[PDB]
């Protein structure tokens, strides 16, 4: 058996973003924090 | 880059609050405790002496502790 193909479309989908995401969740401004005083 | 976005709750609301506490009781939490040491260091607590002979007290002038 396997996937079916609809799955592996779904799944690719869901790997462009989780990664898109995960990727987004990364920050470097080169400063992350900001103290004002 | 290495460090990731941490994902804390939220921190603002609990130290306004315990900014606000520390705040409110230091405001009288220094003056009452200076004023307590003021008396305990200068104006002395009490001494030991009896009722003299034939004489009335107040109804003060009974307790060691003169804010008492």
């Amino acid at each position: 058996s396997g996937y079916t193909p609809d799955e592996k479309l779904r799944l690719q989908q869901l790997r462009e973003l989780r990664r898109r995401w995960l990727k987004d969740q990364e920050l470097s401004p080169r400063e992350p924090v900001l103290p004002p005083r | 880059g290495k460090r990731l976005f941490i994902i804390k709750p939220s921190g603002f609301y609990d130290k306004r609050f315990l900014k606000l506490l520390r705040f409110y009781i230091l405001l009288t939490g220094i003056p009452v405790v200076i004023g307590i040491t003021l008396i305990n260091v200068f104006i002395g607590e009490a001494e030991l002496a009896e009722i003299p002979e034939g004489y009335v007290p107040e109804h003060w002038e009974y307790f060691k502790h003169p804010i008492s």
